[PDB]
């Protein structure tokens, strides 16, 4: 169990997907697909939707959270967000969709296909092994 | 962040989905940078308005607000607009109305300290663009921090901020002095000054000795600059800023602006007319002096320009060089002020291929954007232009 | 006063008659306050406009002056102008030709700072009526003397005033503490205190404690005020103005001012709604807030007004509140915004015999003219009108 | 013989006959600037003219724009031949400049009464009494 903030609320598992690479939702990532488009991230070609994403940072231009939301709609969010520090892009955009988000999580520690289930309203992470 | 019994209230919903969101957005602002209260604001000026920058996303989340009731609590005004084919304008148009029932003025212009919008020295309020915040807090004294597209707007909907940052005292003092040892006496100068200084500091609040602007639209360019190379969100200048002398409260360091440190700037914007099919002035929107300087420029020309020459401006300035006669010179030489829309924010790229201006963002920008540049003054851009 | 060699060709006329006049007074006013030398000023603001004032005297001196070749030397704009039949109204325009011929910015307004001309924190200026003077120097923290016509027409056309008075650091110090114990809010609140300041002080920079604003317009009106019964060219709000740390500098009387002191005045403008054929709200020139303040308060009051509204305003504003729909709105019920124009200077005692307003200014001086005056919020007085 | 010392406001030499008031005389609807009758509502002087007499007065008061009315005044040579003022405020000192009127100030005005003829050396600021 991985202890961290809680940003906004809601219970989620699912597949994790990691990005050790601060990542910038406007451009990034596509709203209809949930691919990312980013030209030098990890994940030059996954796409996120319902997935557990976990990366260090988000990044780029303030209207990303307008992004994140679109995803939502278009229902390619990701099931939950862990970063390793909230900022102002990721975190509207999890507050308007209503996305589950925790920060502060030793995001090191969670490797891309990890079964987790992520309690956000206390803000705790339990991997399934 | 300590919540009065009636945020609480807004932040348990008992005002509607719009004011809950956008209090929830703030208390998470707030608990990222340590506020420790939530102050009200007097005005907002949202980021986010062209369709280049927030796209269908955009249309996307402030349709649903729209819908759900948002209505901003406080007067705000609005980031400028795109420039494109109808299909841009009708996408473009639905931005700007969607917002404008939000309640918010549809002014669409970076400079709202003129006729639109203007602070009061030492008034807290919450605006976004970076050209317009750097102006508020060193030139008015006003205080702002450097918001986003969806905190602005989310604080234009309840009314309060974060306290943190450029609201609080301590971090209005000066973290370095610029020794400006470099000759710097036109608007150019001061636009590559700016992007020099911007590009050499950090999240720097800067204090400038021996530095004498002439026009107030030097230091307008001198904050737009390094707002657009750096993170300059406030900046002093020795004698002319409103804060200037409670500034310096411990020991500074001072790096100091060479003239071959302006040099290397003007020379990588030094691009043949040749490749340049469009001049822009007004970045940040210019202000009625800039638009006079351009008109008796026109002028002693005497003859109309081949390329066509654009001047960005408030609607609030552009009315004025109408009444004024101004406008009425320009348009007699193939120039045509552009109210409340704005170039490096517009999907120009198919249209135009090269950018003369006076202005060092946009030089930077379309520099960035792949288009050829040329920096000079507005006399030589007038005198040499086809 | 000490005199450059340059100013002392001037001043025997190697430059014409223009010229060498304009400095002639202005060495006769450095010569009576002790001003050291001249100093440059960056804008200025003409006072004379209006035909009522200056009358055909007024229009001798200026068709002379600009007959001997007088242009102004430094970006200047004017002083708003009169409303009248055209008979009277084509004098006026002549009167506005000749400042043109010289050069000035025919802008016609005493809120120039939207839009039109707006000084820096520090900028010496040549600005010569009450409103205007008292909040650049006041709520900007530039330094202008209260000009008069010529003074100001003058240092306009050198480019230079004498360096008296509010142009001297030790001149902007606080002279009486003001601690406002009565109620003051609303709008009309600060037109009553500025009255009823400006009537019990003398030529004195007061220091506000306990004031804080909602709206920077009620300084705008607060010192306009203070500048008609009084001769406050100068003040400070504590934590509002940009000079107020460094104003007191020795010890200081505290006057105080009760609700009684302003009832007192609230209730001298009181005369019943059916000797009221007019209202009048811009005085000073409304801003756009102001404008769009009563736009949405004829909204909500549903039908027209029987006698006519006037709003005031900077050529700036109208043309803002026209392209918002404003002054779309303001139409459709009975009110018109009127520009670059003024009232109190207008020969209207034959037109309307009755001003309602929320102006102090407006009351103090209408109420003296034999007007029937009526003091009240914009709130009410759209709510109560015919 | 006996020569009153003031201020150089604006050069020239004028004799002639005085006329005096002990009050703040304004000039802007104060003057009518085609008779130089003095017509304010408060005055020594209310129904008496200007033209050919020195002007004593204590200080100019009222509307800036008062100068115009003197410049009006001259060139309609119904101003007076020169002002004798206690205080040089910028009303009536500026009048004086744009119409060439001879001006000296810092005059103890007290000294002087209505009736009495002098000359006024303004390049030096001088006043005699000639009897
Ligand atoms: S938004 Fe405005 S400040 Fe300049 S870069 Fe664009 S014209
Ligand atoms: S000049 Fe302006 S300040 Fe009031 S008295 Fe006239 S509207």
């Amino acid at each position: 169990k991985l202890k961290g903030r809680k940003i906004v609320g809601g219970k989620a598992e699912g597949e994790v997907i990691v990005s050790r690479k601060p990542l910038s939702f406007l451009g990034g990532v596509d709203p209809e697909t949930g691919i990312v488009t980013d030209a030098e991230s990890d994940i030059r070609g996954q796409s996120i939707a319902g997935k557990i994403l976990v990366f260090p940072r988000g990044k780029g231009s303030t209207v990303g959270s307008y992004v994140i939301y679109a995803l939502k709609k278009n229902n390619k969010a990701p099931k939950a967000i862990i970063v390793g520090e909230a900022e102002t892009i990721v975190a509207t955009g999890a507050i308007i969709s209503d996305i589950p988000m925790v920060d502060g999580v030793d995001v090191s520690k969670l490797k891309t296909g990890m079964k987790v289930r992520v309690d956000a309203d206390s803000g705790e992470v339990e991997i399934l092994e | 962040m300590y919540l009065t019994k009636e945020e609480e209230l807004i932040l348990a919903g008992e005002y509607g989905y719009a004011l809950q969101k956008a209090m929830e957005i703030l208390v998470a602002l707030g608990d990222i940078y340590g506020a420790d209260r939530l102050i009200p604001i007097k005005s907002a000026q949202v980021a986010g308005v062209s369709y280049k920058n927030i796209g269908d996303a955009g249309i996307e989340f402030l349709r649903d607000f729209v819908e759900a009731g948002a209505k901003v609590s406080v007067y705000t005004t609005l980031n400028p607009a795109g420039i494109g084919d109808d299909e841009f304008m009708e996408k473009q148009m639905e931005v700007l109305e969607l917002y404008r029932k939000m309640g918010i003025e549809v002014t669409s212009t970076c400079t709202p300290y003129y006729g639109a919008n203007l602070p009061k020295f030492g008034d807290h309020i919450a605006w976004s663009e970076s050209s317009a915040v750097s102006f508020a807090n060193s030139i008015l004294g006003a205080r702002t921090n450097r918001e986003g597209g969806p905190s602005s707007l989310a604080a234009a909907i309840v009314g309060k901020t974060p306290n943190y940052g450029l609201h609080l005292d301590e971090n209005r003092k000066a973290t370095v002095i610029v020794d400006v040892k470099a000759k710097v006496k036109t608007f150019a100068d001061y636009s590559v000054l700016g992007y020099h200084v911007g590009k050499t500091l950090g999240n720097d609040v800067p204090y400038f000795k021996n530095l004498k602007p002439e026009k107030t639209e030097f230091l307008k360019e001198l904050g737009a600059a390094m707002g657009a190379t750096g993170s300059i969100a406030l900046y002093h200048v020795e004698g002319e800023t409103p804060e200037y002398r409670e500034a310096i409260t411990d020991k500074l360091e001072t790096i100091t602006v060479e003239d071959s440190d302006l040099k290397a700037v003007r020379e990588s914007f030094q691009d043949d007319w040749s490749d340049i099919d469009m001049i822009l002035i007004g970045c940040p929107h210019a202000s009625l002096p800039e638009v006079k300087e351009i008109a008796e420029l026109l002028r002693m020309r005497g003859k109309p320009l081949k390329i066509p020459l654009f001047i960005t401006a408030s609607r609030a300035v552009k009315a004025l060089a109408d009444a004024l006669g101004y406008t009425e010179i320009i348009e007699r030489y193939n120039g045509k002020i552009i109210p409340d829309s704005c170039f490096v924010v517009s999907p120009i790229k198919g249209w135009y291929r090269g950018i003369a201006t006076n202005s060092g963002k946009s030089a930077f920008y379309f520099r960035s954007f792949g288009f050829s540049v040329r920096l000079d003054d507005v006399e030589n851009l007038i005198k040499e232009a086809p």
